[PDB]
RNA sequence: UAUCUGGUUGAUCCUGCCAGUAGUCAUAUGCUUGUCUCAAAGAUUAAGCCAUGCAUGUCUAAGUAUAAGCAAUUUAUACAGUGAAACUGCGAAUGGCUCAUUAAAUCAGUUAUCGUUUAUUUGAUAGUUCCUUUACUACAUGGUAUAACUGUGGUAAUUCUAGAGCUAAUACAUGCUUAAAAUCUCGACCCUUUGGAAGAGAUGUAUUUAUUAGAUAAAAAAUCAAUGUCUUCGGACUCUUUGAUGAUUCAUAAUAACUUUUCGAAUCGCAUGGCCUUGUGCUGGCGAUGGUUCAUUCAAAUUUCUGCCCUAUCAACUUUCGAUGGUAGGAUAGUGGCCUACCAUGGUUUCAACGGGUAACGGGGAAUAAGGGUUCGAUUCCGGAGAGGGAGCCUGAGAAACGGCUACCA
RNA sequence: GCGGUAAUUCCAGCUCCAAUAGCGUAUAUUAAAGUUGUUGCAGUUAAAAAGCUCGUAGUUGAACUUUGGGCCCGGUUGGCCGGUCGGAUUUCCAACGGGGCCUUUCCUUCUGGCUAACCUUGAGUCCUUGUGGCUCUUGGCGAACCAGGACUUUUACUUUGAAAAAAUUAGAGUGUUCAAAGCAGGCGUAUUGCUCGAAUAUAUUAGCAUGGAAUAAUAGAAUAGGACG
RNA sequence: ACCCACUCGGCACCUUACGAGAAAUCAAAGUCUUUGGGUUCUGGGGGGAGUAUGGUCGCAAGGCUGAAACUUAAAGGAAUUG
RNA sequence: GCCCGUCGCUAGUACCGAUUGAAUGGCUUAGUGAGGCCUCAGGAUCUGCUUAGAGAAGGGGGCAACUCCAUCUCAGAGCGGAGAAUUUGGACAAACUUGGUCAUUUAGAGGAACUAAAAGUCGUAACAAGGUUUCCGUAGGUGAACCUGCGGAAGGAUCAU
RNA sequence: CUCUUAAGGUAGCCAAAUGCCUCGUCAUCUAAUUAGUGACGCGCAUGAAUGGAUUAACGAGAUUCCCACUGUCCCUAUCUA
């Protein structure tokens, strides 16, 4: 989530080891340090033209992508900086030869890098624990709105 | 379980080892060594259970307290040593040489080689890294460390090795179309050439075999150990060649050769 | 902590206790060939009712199949080796048919009377 | 001891967990070291697999980065004034990391004056020529240059004592020393 | 291996249950019991209580022998064989037993460690240790203080031990050292240039921090600050060096330093040989135990996905006193509300949350043979838990150990 | 259901039946049970349709979007011969599958690395009057997959396969004298060794890998804020 | 307003029985061992007993939800002849 | 013929119930809080490095002057280590006292059911138009079955003007 | 069944502030209870606006028990005005 301040804490955001000597005067101000995290998943613009720190970011954070790939529809942005997504599927059960639905909820920790909107498939990729529940990031946004300018005024 | 154990039951020891249920309880626990406990033969289950050299286990550990035996060239007096795939056994006494390579039923065979032969030895890296001062290193599936190699070597490459002295005088590039032979899984013991890769990011490549029957199979990359180039490999195959014939196929041959 | 001894018993008894048909026909098969128990009969007509159901089995299979082909021959082979079944029918579905008393006829009690050396199943 | 395992603590749905087992040693966990300034003093700590850990409590001295000049000295640590986390760390002087923390200054002073031959607020042969070589390189900052006025340096506390034995960290500058300096007087 | 029969009526056909019938790696019990093979067996109730004995000890040529021990012989006037006691080392964390607790826990299959610790095994792995650096620092090897022992004792009593006198080490505690080369900061001098220099120090590994390299997504230029090698003195720089992963701030290396400084052999057994300037000189054989970092191996610790019996006469639950997440830190072997501080209001649920029951350890599996199912698994293998109940902890690579200790309760 | 004086049920004797080194009783559980009913029950009157409608969760939910045609390739049974010293393959043949073409037909896509394949043909020919046949480089196939860049609507189902403990179970071989078992054992020169073994199957729900595109979901372009370049 | 023919959609009757059922009967109670269009609900021998208990609604009378111990070989349905 | 209820006898089951009843087990508020562990102190004693004295040793190399290394021994002095009893403050936290909560049991005067149960006493409610057709919902009433009012049903004794 | 009445006590309630007998019988509380409470009811002589039964809340009302508290007591002593 965020949304702006990048500095509001009680102590300096910053990456780790990534210095700028202020004797060199730049145009950048702060160096900023980035990465792909691999398997395919574009680090997404935002994450190399923000400001913002989050290192448990897969792109610009201190965590590595590995183990479970999974997609989810996410149901829950509340808490900062982590959603809550729904994962469906129908479980067999042999002596009736039939399926019922049922479903998980996956707490994943999503950078602000995406914008997620309740409703969005996301896809979301495995972590060493990154807090008590979340074990899971998000990797890449596969909806987007689901027909949000088409619920303007009349003609 | 408060920490490491010291002991196996039987049923719990790995079934290519062919140890008979009854007669006591216990299996011979494989120390700690160059190979894998769940793969290797100790030397009680090779010089007793396959060579029938000694009856007891309590002989067993009079024929090393002699040194008779020297594994890949050094002694050896550990009775539940874990000997293991590629590794040369010699007796000095009884001039025999041996080298530990895989049945089609996935079963360490005993197989006798020559003199010449039984002074050098295929690892597989496993891996290769850049070790301390600069000098890069090669490790393999038996667990040496060879430091120097070429820098074309890379990981899933076979090694000769001088077992004499430690050094890699040759390796065999993992290529499209080479002679290979199957550690693990099912098709444990067949001897395929490779036909092509699946490549999976994330894990778990697949190795496309086909043996010299034009029969075909998978595993996964990790079960591969290069041995060669089709038709010649680089040490001499058991009998069967790693085939694999079918039930009935092996109740003909065997059922065929009878006449006294 | 040692391997599991394992066993199985050999034998299987009637549903419905009493039958007069079936007690008749039992008693005639301990007259013949000189068994002491409804046991001995029992045992081999649960003999029988494996092997009818392996046969049974294995015939639902498509001919030519590699399981019916290697597991229908060898159980046809060993019927033959004792002698049970007859060199003719062969393929199995004489395995299928079958009955007790071919098993009964093949036992070392009947054979040391049948060519002669006994005379009285009993003293055999 | 105090235990690091997650066997208490309620499941995400609330729900109250049985005690399964007992506390193993390996989820242990101790006390903080709380180290406090002045008259080193460190005691060992016989942690998992032989492997001291040397937990640190009174630190006088500790090693401190210019990281502009990519020098490194060891000054005095002359007391606490920010910490992120708690400011009873501050209060009471203890030492640990992300502490921001004076330092004697008068080491790195020495450097610079001999190294550019500066000097800083406010004749040999070969010292001359160097002293050439350098400047258009001797502009320093100027929220550097005027913590030498009062002899002392903000620098951050980039070790942890509690750990190591070590309190060592890096003198301020750039935004970070921006940063914490807002803080300072805008709280003071 | 797809079967049913007796019982409602005066009789009938139904519905329907009771009864019969068969099996049970399913216990008991009664009567009966000759032979071979196989051999489960204080689980159920009371994870109730326990007399006594036993169940963890251990030595190689190769850490320590003045036994006032045995043997003497066989060269051994320091020792030399054998060897109690005791030290030192390693082991007692495996085994065996039990199933009380335990219901998203365990366990299973499947993952992750780019989130860690790891004795031992196995492969590699170390020329750097001192010091203002000619009147040098034991290296032909530095320091005591202890058991056993000797003797004096205490107590009804124990694997209780006190005072006194000795003496060892691979115990304890110290502490020297080795080639060449290059790179760095210093810099006495001399001389003006575009500029160069004697000789002084620093530079093993590990520890802690900061900084830098670790390229590569197809091609070119200018300028600023420094500053490299080669002059055919305007100027040029040409060949130009690169590891692994899907992915890293990875492996590895460079600089400024930091450390009550980690390690870098004051060890043991066999043989005794070369080689001359004849010093008992300088060398030197096979292997033992060790030793740091890396690897391997036995492991461990956490960990992804999905799967548990009955229950709504349990519908709301979670944040007292962390509940869900963010920042920082502390703690850990290490990730993580593990814990603390500050901040937010989150997290679960009719797709049954939460709560209750379980005469519940989970699994491989067992019983029942049309199929579909139903029932069971304390119990020979795997995993987990425990040692009368709780908690705590020393030792250690490894235990929150109980045939270890400490405390409380019984 | 028998016993109230000739008791086919009791107490005995005789005789007889069933199972037999075992047989009875008690308790549990399974089959019988289609009396728990997914397969597969029943509900007008035997137990059982809520007095009635609304209605959320849940379950369920009409039809329609590449169908048809042409050619090529090579497999595995089976027929009629057998050429041959029980099995062999060519021509004749049907049958049943697999692959790939072209019919307006993304095959994710460039940027080359690669080529195995003919529209090629360069010579002509072994040989049946010749398209029966393959060696063979000089204009002319992309996909067979390397690897880099740039992107990709989500699923259920089903196929094949990998990863996979042993004992159990299913099951092959072996004459433990039979058998339950066991994983042995079998051969000579039995004076100096020879030799086959120690299979196979299940192993599903989940995850992974591969093929299929029917069935059933899902998303797309209408204030054009569309698709291409 | 009536008559006649056809067609939807009703309230029913009549005759049939292919078919169903233990029967009485039934155009559904049919298209069911040749057993699967979709979905809701209730029953599992009789008595105990719609009792006890808890919850809940009601002014109350009472309504919804709703056991067990124990007992028992029948209770019951339709049809037949007396 | 069947048959219904009160009433009476024996026996059994469970329910209600004063006792603010009892017992077991699992959590748990508050209070008190052992113990090891971490930490501030402590120094029973027993040594360390440094500084100086007095009495002897060994020579870096000289004719007098001149001078290093290691080792023992007693007046006397600066600046660190070990380390017992003891003790400060912590986290962990058994346990005790008193409460509460959940689960599982359980005693009880008496009350009120039901069964065994067929029958005994009193009547005749139902089964024939059962002699007042039967049953439903509700409501009041009476030894007892039952009676009676208002609406239903036919399962009626009427498929019918 | 008998006498007999204007009718012959219904729903309730109870040894009740209503019961003689009476310190009723049973149960409970206690070491022990002419006390209290819960039951029982042929109730000397309970009972329906002579109002019956129930009843939250309230009481300087009568009564029984418990916790806390205490010189009420054991057993008394000392101090101030
Ligand atoms: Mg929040
Ligand atoms: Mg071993
Ligand atoms: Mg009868
Ligand atoms: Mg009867
Ligand atoms: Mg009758
Ligand atoms: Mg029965
Ligand atoms: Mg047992
Ligand atoms: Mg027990
Ligand atoms: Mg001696
Ligand atoms: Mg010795
Ligand atoms: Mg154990
Ligand atoms: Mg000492
Ligand atoms: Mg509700
Ligand atoms: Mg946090
Ligand atoms: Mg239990
Ligand atoms: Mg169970
Ligand atoms: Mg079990
Ligand atoms: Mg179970
Ligand atoms: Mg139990
Ligand atoms: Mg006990
Ligand atoms: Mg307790
Ligand atoms: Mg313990
Ligand atoms: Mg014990
Ligand atoms: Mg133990
Ligand atoms: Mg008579
Ligand atoms: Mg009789
Ligand atoms: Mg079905
Ligand atoms: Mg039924
Ligand atoms: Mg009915
Ligand atoms: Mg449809
Ligand atoms: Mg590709
Ligand atoms: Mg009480
Ligand atoms: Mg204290
Ligand atoms: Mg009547
Ligand atoms: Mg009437
Ligand atoms: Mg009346
Ligand atoms: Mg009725
Ligand atoms: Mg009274
Ligand atoms: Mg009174
Ligand atoms: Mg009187
Ligand atoms: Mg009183
Ligand atoms: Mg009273
Ligand atoms: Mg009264
Ligand atoms: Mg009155
Ligand atoms: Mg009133
Ligand atoms: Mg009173």
């Amino acid at each position: 989530s965020t949304e702006l301040t990048v500095q509001s804490e009680r102590a300096f955001q910053k990456q780790p080891h990534i210095f700028n000597n202020p004797k060199v005067k730049t145009s950048k101000r702060t160096k900023r340090w980035y990465k792909n995290a691999g398997l395919g998943f574009k680090t997404p613009k935002t994450a190399i033209e923000g400001s913002y720190i989050d290192k448990k970011c897969p792109f610009t954070g201190l965590v590595s992508i590995r183990g479970k790939i999974l997609t989810g529809t996410v149901v829950s942005t509340k808490m900062h900086r982590t959603i809550v997504i729904r994962r469906a599927y129908l479980h067999y059960i042999p002596k009736y030869n039939r399926y019922e639905k049922r479903h998980k909820n996956v707490p994943v920790h999503v950078s602000p890098a995406f914008r997620v909107q309740v409703g969005d498939i996301v896809t979301v990729g495995q972590c060493r624990p990154i807090s008590k529940t979340v074990r899971f990031n998000v990797v890449k946004v596969s909806a987007a709105a689901g027909k949000a300018n088409k619920q303007f005024a009349k003609f | 379980a408060r920490g490491p154990k010291k002991h196996l039951k039987r049923l719990a020891a790995p079934h290519h080892w062919l140890l008979d249920k009854l007669s006591g309880c216990y299996a011979p626990r494989p120390s700690a060594g160059p190979h894998k406990l769940r793969e290797s033969l100790p030397l009680i289950v090779f010089l007793r259970n396959r060579l029938k050299y000694a009856l007891n286990g309590r002989e067993v550990k009079a024929i090393l307290m002699q040194r008779h035996v020297k594994v890949d060239g050094k002694v050896r007096t550990d009775t539940t040593y874990p000997a293991g795939f590629m590794d040369v056994i010699t007796l000095d006494a009884t001039n025999e040489n041996f080298r530990l390579v895989y049945d089609v039923k996935g079963r360490f065979a005993v197989h006798r080689i020559t003199d010449e032969e039984a002074s050098y030895k295929l690892g597989k890296v496993k891996k290769v890294q850049l070790g301390k001062k600069g000098v890069p290193y090669v490790v393999t599936h038996d667990g040496r460390t060879i430091r120097y190699p070429d820098p074309n070597i890379k990981v899933n490459d076979t090694v000769k090795i001088d077992l004499a002295s430690g050094k890699i005088t040759d390796f065999i590039k993992f290529d499209a179309g080479k002679l290979v032979y199957v550690t693990g899984g099912r098709n444990l013991g067949r001897i395929g050439t490779i036909v092509h890769k699946e490549r999976h990011d994330g894990g778990f490549d697949l190795v496309h075999i086909k043996d010299s029957l034009d029969n075909t199979f998978v595993t996964r990359l990790n079960n591969v150990f290069v041995i060669g180039e089709q038709g010649k490999p680089y040490i001499s195959l058991p009998k069967g060649k790693g085939i694999k014939l079918s039930i009935a196929e092996e109740r003909d041959r065997r059922r065929a050769q009878q006449g006294l | 902590p040692r391997a599991p001894r394992t066993y199985s018993k050999t034998y299987s008894t009637p549903k419905r206790p009493y039958e007069s048909s079936r007690l008749d026909a039992e008693l005639k098969l301990a007259g013949e060939f000189g068994l002491k128990n409804k046991k001995e009969i029992y045992r081999i007509s649960f003999q029988l009712s494996k092997i009818r159901r392996a046969a049974r089995d294995l015939l639902t299979r498509d001919e030519k199949d590699p399981k019916r082909l290697f597991e229908g021959n060898a159980l046809i082979r060993r019927l033959v080796r004792v002698g049970v079944l007859s060199e003719d029918k062969k393929k199995l579905d004489y395995v299928l048919a079958l009955k007790v008393e071919d098993f009964l006829e093949r036992r070392l009690q009947t054979q040391v009377y049948k060519l002669g050396l006994a005379k009285s199943v009993h003293h055999a | 001891g105090i235990s690091r395992d997650s066997r208490h603590k309620r499941s995400a749905t609330g729900a109250k967990r049985a005690q399964f087992r007992k506390k193993r040693k390996f989820e242990l966990g101790r006390q903080p070291a709380n180290t406090k300034i002045g008259a080193k003093r460190i005691h060992s700590v016989r942690t998992r697999g032989g492997n001291k850990k040397y937990r640190a409590l009174r630190i006088e001295t500790g090693n401190f980065s210019w990281a502009s000049e990519g020098i490194s000295k060891k000054t005095r640590i002359a007391g606490v004034v920010y910490h992120p986390s708690n400011n009873e760390l501050v209060r009471t002087n203890t030492l640990t990391k992300a502490a921001i923390v004076q330092i004697d200054a008068t080491p790195f002073r020495q450097w610079f004056e001999a190294h550019y031959g500066q000097t800083l607020g406010k004749k040999s042969k070969n010292a001359e020529r160097k002293w050439a070589a350098r400047a258009a390189s001797a502009k320093i900052e100027s929220s550097v240059e005027s913590q030498f006025s009062a002899g002392r340096l903000y620098a951050c506390i980039s070790s942890r004592p509690g750990q190591s034995g070590r309190c060592d960290g890096y003198i301020l500058e750039g935004e970070e020393l921006a940063f914490y300096l807002r803080r300072l007087t805008a709280k003071k």
